[PDB]
Order: structure tokens, then sequence, then C-alpha cells
């Protein structure tokens, strides 16, 4: 649900969407993880592994 | 996450896209305020090959018409 139950009820979002708007929170535009998903997504896994 | 109008992607400019199941829209974000996908509304990123989920749609030229 991203932030949104933070603040009253919990509202579905999809993950790329949330994570889109979690880019587009520090100045970089949602076409960066739309367009480098991939990317992002193994970056993250590893890191978390 | 994207329409794909003529071969190109669309990406909201303050907004998500949703949809009834028959129209789409572009609107806010903690409102259901829905608004016509125009051209000044959204900005071109890519080519769409590369987003995932990207629906076809069709957008509004403001210009065209006149
Ligand atoms: C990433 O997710 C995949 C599945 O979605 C995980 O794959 C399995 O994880 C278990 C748990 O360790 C292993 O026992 C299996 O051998 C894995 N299968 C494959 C095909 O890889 C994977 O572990 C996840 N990544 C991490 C770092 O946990
Ligand atoms: C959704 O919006 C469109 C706008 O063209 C409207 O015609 C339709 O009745 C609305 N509802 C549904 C379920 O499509
Ligand atoms: C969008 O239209 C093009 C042109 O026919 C087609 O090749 C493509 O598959 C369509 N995309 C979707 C998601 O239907």
């Amino acid at each position: 649900s991203g932030w949104t139950f933070g603040a009253g009820p919990a509202l579905q979002i999809p993950f790329p969407m949330q994570m889109a708007y979690r880019f587009n929170g520090i100045g970089v535009t949602q076409n960066v993880l739309y367009e480098n998903q991939k990317l992002i997504a193994n970056q993250f896994n590893s890191a978390i592994g | 996450p994207a329409i794909c109008h003529d071969g190109k992607a669309h990406f909201p400019r303050e907004g998500v896209f949703v949809s009834n199941g028959t129209h789409w829209f572009v609107t806010q974000r903690n409102f259901y305020e829905p608004q016509i996908i125009t051209t000044d509304n959204t900005f071109v990123s890519g080519n769409c090959d590369v987003v995932i989920g990207i629906v076809n749609n069709t957008v509004y030229d403001p210009l065209q018409p006149e």
C-alpha cells in the first residue's frame, strides 16, 4: 500500500508504481524506473541477499 | 504505468493512470479527479518497448483539430 496506510485507510498500489513514486520523491522522474525496472530489481535483490 | 499512443511511451506528469474499464483517465494521487489524457498532462520518455504493463490507449492532441 505504499505510505497510504500511514495516513488513513490502506490503499492498494502495484509495487512498481510505488517505487516509481519513491523515485519521483527524490527528484528523478518515473521513466527511470519504468525503463530500468529489471536493473533496479536485480540490484535490490542482490543488496537484500 | 504508461500509455503507448503511437509506438511511444507516455508517463503521467503528476498523478496516476486509472480506468473505468472502458476509458483511461489521468488523475491525482489522493482524489479521483479524472482528466482527459492530453499531451500537456503527460511527458514523452522511451520507445514503447521497455516499459512493462504499458497499455496502448490514445491521447488527445490539443492542436491537431485546429
Ligand atoms: C529470490 O526469489 C527466489 C524465488 O522467488 C528464491 O529462489 C529459491 O530460494 C530458496 C530459498 O533459499 C532456495 O532454496 C531455492 O534454491 C531458490 N530457487 C531458485 C531457483 O533460485 C531466491 O532464494 C530469492 N533470493 C534470495 C537471495 O533469497
Ligand atoms: C467511466 O468513464 C466513462 C467516460 O467516458 C463513462 O462513459 C463511463 O460510464 C464510466 N463508467 C464505466 C463503468 O465505464
Ligand atoms: C498496440 O497497437 C499495436 C499496433 O497494432 C500492436 O502491435 C500492439 O500489440 C498493441 N499493444 C497492445 C498492448 O495491445
